[PDB]
């Protein structure tokens, strides 16, 4: 995150982070869709060229916390994984289509005031407010706590004229116009992370994205891109039908 | 397993509270 504010005490309590054991090492981040389910991004578990294809064993996560380098005693929570799910059509050999993972846990982990999970979008949420020029919400790390921005969605053209890449319908873009001038961007650190809306249906939290990838921050491009959730609603569904708990 | 409830925050929406930006996310459906 770049330009972001401090994110506010359980602000965001469906935040996870995506840890390797050892060497210790923050990968990614990722979000609590229900007690034992994790969501990120692929390409933060496997990506061949990069000697990336971690097995359960390799990782951890951490749930609750708002702090990057303090142990947050009795609020953060460490979870261990029992499987990893990678989507089947995940395209890591061109432009990152279906870049999408799930993680069940070891366990469930226990709700409080700073871990409860974010919702998936149904039907009428993912017509309604996956619109250009409404704004969704990214959390994250400064590229230290939680940093929080807000971002437009990007119309579908000029996603497409902002990048090199294939955009497909599995993919949207967001962040604002660079010679617009209003401040505060996702960055590829970022990477896994929820791109959040607050439905104003029923004021519920729905995560609509993952931040696939990011174009700008330490990069000379415009826009963040992110995993489109409801288009791949139905392989997630499929997993935690079978494998749920 | 908590699907139920999701996407409500126990300091904010459980408790009437908004937190300090959210405001600007209501305002972009405008
Ligand atoms: C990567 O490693 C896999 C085996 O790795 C396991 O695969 C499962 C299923 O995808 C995954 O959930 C786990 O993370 C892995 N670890 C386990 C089960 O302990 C190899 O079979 C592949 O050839 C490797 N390469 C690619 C591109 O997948």
């Amino acid at each position: 995150i770049v330009e972001g504010s401090d994110a506010e005490i359980g602000m965001s309590p469906w935040q996870v982070m995506l840890f390797r054991k050892s060497p210790q090492e923050l990968l990614c981040g990722a979000s609590l869709i229900s007690d034992r389910w994790v969501l990120t991004a692929a390409h933060c578990l496997l990506y061949p060229p990069w000697d990336k294809n971690f097995t359960e064993n390799d990782l951890l996560v951490r749930i609750g916390k708002h702090s990057r380098t303090r142990y947050e005693r009795n609020i953060e929570k460490i979870s261990m994984l029992e499987k990893i799910y990678i989507h089947p059509r995940y395209n890591w050999r061109e432009n990152l289509d279906r870049d999408i993972a799930l993680m069940k846990l070891k366990k469930p982990v226990a709700f409080s005031d700073y871990i409860h999970p974010v919702c998936l979008p149904d039907r009428e949420t993912a017509a309604s407010l996956l619109q250009a020029g409404y704004k969704g919400r990214v959390t994250g790390w400064g590229n230290s706590v939680l940093q929080v921005v807000n971002l437009p969605i990007v119309e579908r053209p000029v996603c497409k004229d902002s990048t090199r890449i294939r955009i497909t319908d599995n993919m949207f873009c967001a962040g604002y116009k660079p010679d617009e001038g209003k401040r505060g961007a996702a960055c590829e650190g970022d990477s896994g992370g929820p791109f959040v809306m607050k439905s104003p249906f029923n004021n519920r939290w729905y995560q609509m994205g993952i931040v696939s990838w990011g174009e700008g921050c330490d990069r000379d491009g415009k826009y963040g891109f992110y995993t489109h959730v409801f288009r791949l609603k139905k392989w997630i569904q499929k997993v935690i039908d079978q494998f749920g708990e | 397993s908590g699907e139920a409830d999701c996407g409500l925050r126990p300091l904010f929406e459980k408790k009437s509270l908004e937190d300090k930006t959210e405001r600007e996310l209501l305002e972009s459906y405008i």
